[PDB]
């Protein structure tokens, strides 16, 4: 009597500790290469920001009017997105983004700042609605008349909540020293800000910048987080974009940046900019910067795991 | 390596589509090829056990620390890239070694199932037959398709057919 | 004759390359879970800062009066700790901490700044000793009278040592533009600072902040390190907290933050906030941020290493 | 896997509290169970060698880069967390594979000590006895407790008791 | 007949999963320890900066006159190197270095700034050529006379290229408020700068610093990158070092810091400060901070891989 | 471990400079030691295969993120150092385990080449000889240097010299 083992015509070359290109009966892939070119978002509360920028949802330019109080398990930023109508930017902008991405959305609340002896309806043609408007969550404070001084005001807001309050203010940088006075009167303008955690102060900086959205002035956007029972105070005298409402993080979420469509037909957990990686495999060779619940990125295109014995033909 | 598959057995049976291991006899009543469940299954259940280890889930979420639409500051940018590439090298190394190590063991344990089958059947037959040396057993008492099926299911009597084959 | 192997009634389930839940005769644990809830500090020179903050040991608020020249192999920060009497904070505060944690303690030295035509005994009720006092290693420079100007002074200090000298100065931010003048006279106040390595300058920023310790003013604390034979110069005109003594790192140490007691009865080398990890095991599932000489953190609660053979009963 | 422990030996001797491997005979002078030092010890000294590798020290100190009482700046905060979690995944992976790999080998080397013991005793006895096939040896010359103790300590004569068992 | 295996008199002790110090017939080393104490630069376009600092190649102090438009596959910084003639430094200096190291060299281009109603030939004895000179790629703008005011000028430059343009400007910090006026007239001087990406502004800070190269004044060097078709504008009124030429990255390179000679006789790819690591071995115990195409650093001095069987003598 | 080299073979042949494995006989026509290519070569070609795996290239360039002539800012400085040391520990761990794992397998596969050679020669000789038990084979039919060279090259007849040795 004789005994033996099975074999096949064409087997699969694998690599071992000692060999390279040894054919086995059967093998399986370990590295994922198959991508689905859509944001698989089945079962998740999804928010496609589109033209609205993530930081815009706090300040409220026209693009983000529909996102002032959003709520999501999954947040998608888009390339066409924008945090700004009137040209300007955020100091520490990327930290703020990473905060908002995992915030689970935001909840707004009036801070209740009242204004006597100044103007309040500052607007621009860079922020269009009916006509010229402004940031929806902010207020362009101004001198009463078409010139004159600006009283050294002081506003304060206490976070009566159990959660940290996202406070955001703005420094207007006029086109010139002429423009700065026409808006807030002459003199060194100083915006000071403090809390039981924070400590800083701001001066405008008039001067010609190139035109973005049609404007040469800029708006520095700054921010701090107010702890429960802690108070924040705004000592200012001009060149100042006042916060109208504060923000609170709803809960938990994940944030991605992508250029592909949303598909409620498939469920994903590992995302990247070119779609969703659905796989049980321990590794992947698709995107090193993929985020979520993902397999590990590897340089190798393929690593075949033997699922059979040595393959020897006659 | 146990030295059986691609050892003292020069080929494999491509005709064996029924299982991984089996017997091919040659007596008088014609010819037939079989298959061995307990050897095939134990090796199959071990390879299957390897994939179930490989395929695994993580409740380990990872977030962004980079920005593709708006490049972060260069210093932190390079520290991040440097770190990501450092981890990438580790995982590429891990993945390559794992597969190489697993494949080495997969093959060897398959070859270790051939030898494990062999030597036990060799033990059933006692001195009533002798090792040909090339995976075959030379019997000196003619066994039939009713008797052959009694060796396949481990029921052959290791004595009640012996004395006959002894003289031969 | 027959041969065989030993076996037991109840064995231990372990996991293998191919199996999961295979019982062996005996197994041992690989992941550490047993913590001791005290700072095991036997044989080490230990310093429990208690109410004193680490950064306080340089400036010297009343809490840190007993820590102005400490010396340690092991430094313990406490939650109740505080770097400050008069409200304020350090720029680049966390870098400075990491420096002090591994400093092996500090040694102070007079810089010898002399003062003509100003005041020198500025104090506050936020820093109590006999009555109202100030930072022990600093000096609240002031105008001679209850108003008036402040001469553009210039002080300099050369590190005559073989080691880098920790220099620290302070910028007083008055409650108002009235308060700033009452202390240092009117005008734009400017504190400039440089070395053969450093290059910076500072302006105060008066304005109302909330009251901490009873005060609305703040003190910015800044610092730089002076290399051997390098010189530092302080060009200033007011709103300036002068350094009285410089600091030198004694040697080497480790710094931890904890909320548990000190135990000179046990020896530790791997610490965390909830105690000490004493173990020979290669891994641990206690605190991912444990520091010192520690086993590697792993997510797994348990990983049993087989110390025996297969266990098969009759 | 060598196919012995949980192979052609269906059970283990729970009565054997004396060692890892041993002999259990059955002649005329009653009955007795023993233990084998050199087989038990060599396997024990190998498992012991594994723990001494596992338990190891590092003069590799690590410091704080985080702050629990006063949270660092968010950007650097997240880069630090991201890095720490990345390393945590590596060490969790390493730890799991190590144990799985070691356990696989521990078991196999233990089974490889049974077969290593067996085949050498089978060699001592020459043709004076034959393999039963289930871990037992059928002798055709009755051996006694003075003779049995001569096989246990590798002193049995592989010829000076042969011719008798040959006819049988 | 008898069979067996070979053996040797003196074998090699290796370590295993279960053993430690087991002798094998033959073994090979896995950790690299042999260093070559030269920069192996065969086949590569190499640039030894020597006394010129990397950041100097943009500003152009006398040391870097021969490096204003360099081109390299490999860049070597030297300890004696210096980015500066007139004392000062770069803000965000290390980021800029890492940019220049992998730039493959730089290409300069005139920005074409024209000047009416000011002076332009500011120099110093810290930058010697014929006699007192200045940075070659910069321009020390100045008031027409030995005092007087400085017109609020505004210069602009558009990157007409397909690549980002490295823009660099400088803020002069005078020794005193007297010196600042003598150069640029009295008043708060303000240099503002913006683009479709950038947003900032700068004020000088007169005051006494120690003397470096013979001077107590400093020059802050700042920089930004201009994207294709984006424009940058310089709103300024004094205390300002104007950019004469912009810079463009040639391609790709690698940058190292070393103190050993260049050797065109050997080929390297893994470098460190003490030479070149030429090896096929997967690991190394030479320099943890080695850069290029290198083996992995390990703590171990030696890890012997068995290339033979067990070695047992009679 | 297969139990051969440093198993039932107590020593190694230092006189064997010709190869890894070989035969040393003792008949009447004097004496001689040989060497076995196919056993030596297969084991050599496997060890060689291990170094070719170890020695490998990376098109993975790494840059500076530190500065030796001008120390970076302390906060980022320590994050960088902390990260570098974290990776250093991983690679030191990987390197140690790899070598230990490879060495364990290298030794075992070498011992597995001895046993693989042995048992096949034992199969050639059939019942015409018996296992001495210590790596030697006791023949009961005198073989010569022309016949010995026929066992070395796997050409010995497993029957046409049998009946003679059977009576003995
Ligand atoms: C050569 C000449 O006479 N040209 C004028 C021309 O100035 C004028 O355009 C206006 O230009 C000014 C600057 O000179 C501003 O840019 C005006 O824009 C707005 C804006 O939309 O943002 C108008 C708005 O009312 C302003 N809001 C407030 C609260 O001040 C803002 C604001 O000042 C800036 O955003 C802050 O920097 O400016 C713009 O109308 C045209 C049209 O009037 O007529 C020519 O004769
Ligand atoms: C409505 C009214 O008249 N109330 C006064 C009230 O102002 C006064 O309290 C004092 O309040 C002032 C501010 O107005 C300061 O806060 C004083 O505090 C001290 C301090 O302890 O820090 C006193 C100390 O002498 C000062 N030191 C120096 C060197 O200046 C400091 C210092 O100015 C600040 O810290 C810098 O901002 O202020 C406090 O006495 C009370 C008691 O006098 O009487 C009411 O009538
Ligand atoms: C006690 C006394 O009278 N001593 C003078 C002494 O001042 C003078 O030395 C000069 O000192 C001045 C400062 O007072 C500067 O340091 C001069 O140096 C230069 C330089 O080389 O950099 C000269 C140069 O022409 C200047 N360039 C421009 C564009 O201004 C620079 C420039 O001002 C600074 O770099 C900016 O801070 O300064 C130096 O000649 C000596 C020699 O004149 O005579 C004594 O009587
Ligand atoms: C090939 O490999 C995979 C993994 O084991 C398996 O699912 C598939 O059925 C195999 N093909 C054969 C021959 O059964
Ligand atoms: C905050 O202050 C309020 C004052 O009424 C107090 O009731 C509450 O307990 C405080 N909340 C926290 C966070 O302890
Ligand atoms: C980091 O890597 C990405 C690609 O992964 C690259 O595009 C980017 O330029 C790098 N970041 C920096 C700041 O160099
Ligand atoms: C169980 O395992 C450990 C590790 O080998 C050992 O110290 C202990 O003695 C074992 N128990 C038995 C059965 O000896
Ligand atoms: C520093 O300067 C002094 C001046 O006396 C000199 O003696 C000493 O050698 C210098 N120290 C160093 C660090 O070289
Ligand atoms: C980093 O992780 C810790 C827990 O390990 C968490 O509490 C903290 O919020 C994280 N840091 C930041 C800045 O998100
Ligand atoms: C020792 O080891 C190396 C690696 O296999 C090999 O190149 C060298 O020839 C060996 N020496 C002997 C004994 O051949
Ligand atoms: C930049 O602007 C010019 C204007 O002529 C245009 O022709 C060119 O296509 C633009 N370049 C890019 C980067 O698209
Ligand atoms: C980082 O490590 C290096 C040595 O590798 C050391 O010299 C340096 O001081 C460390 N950096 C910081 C900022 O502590």
């Amino acid at each position: 009597i004789c005994l033996g083992h099975h074999a096949v015509s064409n087997g699969t070359k694998v690599n071992t500790l000692t060999e390279r290109g040894v054919e086995v009966v059967n093998a399986t892939e370990t590295v994922e290469r198959t991508n689905i070119p859509r944001i698989c978002s089945k079962g998740k509360r999804t928010v496609d920001l589109g033209q609205c920028g993530l930081l815009g949802t706090i300040t409220g330019p026209p693009q983000c009017d529909q996102f002032l109080e959003f709520s999501a398990d999954l947040i998608i930023e888009r390339r066409e997105g924008s945090d700004v109508c009137y040209p300007g930017k955020f100091v520490n902008e990327e930290a703020l983004r990473q905060i908002l991405r995992e915030s689970g959305g935001i909840d707004k609340e009036a801070m209740g700042f009242t204004y006597s002896g100044i103007r309040t309806n500052g607007a621009t043609s860079a922020c269009r609605r009916s006509g010229s408007s402004f940031y929806a969550e902010m207020k362009w404070l101004l001198s009463n008349t078409d010139n004159a001084a600006f009283p050294q005001m002081t506003k304060s807001y206490k976070n009566t909540r159990k959660s940290p309050a996202l406070i955001v203010w703005g420094i207007h940088h006029s086109v010139s020293t002429a423009e700065q006075t026409k808006l807030y009167g002459s003199g060194n303008k100083l915006v000071t800000v403090g809390s039981s955690n924070y400590q800083q102060s701001f001066v405008p900086s008039p001067g010609a910048r190139p035109q973005v959205n049609g404007q040469s002035g800029r708006i520095d956007f700054h921010w701090l987080m107010l702890n429960p029972n802690d108070t924040v105070t705004f000592s200012f005298n001009g060149a100042f974009i006042a916060p109208d409402r504060a923000s609170f993080l709803r809960g938990k979420s994940m944030g991605i940046q992508s250029g592909v469509q949303v598909d409620a037909n498939c469920e994903g957990d590992c995302y990247h900019s070119g779609g969703t990686i659905i796989s049980n495999l321990p590794f992947q060779n698709i995107d090193s910067r993929a985020v979520g619940k993902c397999p590990r990125y590897v340089k190798q295109r393929s690593l075949l795991l033997a699922t059979g014995m040595k393959n020897v033909p006659e | 390596l146990f030295g059986a598959i691609a050892g003292f057995i020069e080929n494999g049976w491509e005709g064996l589509i029924d299982g991984w291991y089996g017997f091919r006899h040659q007596n008088a009543q014609g010819e037939g090829t079989a298959a061995d469940y307990k050897s095939t299954q134990s090796a199959i259940d071990q390879i299957t056990g390897k994939l179930n280890r490989l395929i695994e889930k993580t409740n380990q979420q990872f977030e962004l620390i980079d920005n593709e639409f708006n490049e972060v500051e260069k210093q932190i940018g390079n520290v991040i890239n440097w770190t990501r590439d450092s981890i990438t090298e580790v995982w590429s190394y891990n993945a390559e070694l794992l597969v190489a190590m697993e494949n080495q063991h997969t093959i060897d344990l398959a070859d270790s199932e051939m030898d494990k089958l062999y030597e036990r059947v060799k033990r059933q037959l006692r001195e009533n037959a002798e090792e040909d040396g090339t995976g075959c057993f030379e019997i000196f008492h003619k066994c039939d398709d009713d008797c052959m099926a009694s060796i396949r299911n481990n029921t052959y009597d290791h004595s009640k057919y012996r004395e006959e084959a002894m003289q031969n």
